[PDB]
């Protein structure tokens, strides 16, 4: 994604990527990693 | 700050917040995507830099 959406990866949190992308649950038991990857654009 | 009063009329929330010009859009009390399903006895748009 992009970089000012990482904070959109978060169990209640609302936004483009999260309710259209990728919707975390409320009672989320888990983890999120994010590493800016600038090395690997239209695809 | 200019306060500028809204009311009696529709409002479109949806257009504001689809658009993409805005950095920041956060809403207390209130989610963004619920905005156009409420009825409200007034509106204050309160504006500045």
């Amino acid at each position: 994604i992009r970089g000012d959406e990482v904070r959109q990866i978060a169990p209640g949190q609302t936004g483009k990527i999260a309710d259209y992308n990728y919707k975390l649950p409320c009672d989320f038991t888990g983890c999120v990693i994010a590493w800016n990857s600038n090395n690997l654009n239209y695809n | 700050w200019n306060r500028k009063r809204i009311s009696n009329c529709v409002a479109d929330y949806s257009v504001l917040y689809n658009s993409a010009s805005f950095s920041t859009f956060k809403c207390y009390g209130v989610s963004p995507t619920k905005l156009n399903d409420l009825c409200f006895t007034n509106v204050y748009a309160d504006s500045f830099v």
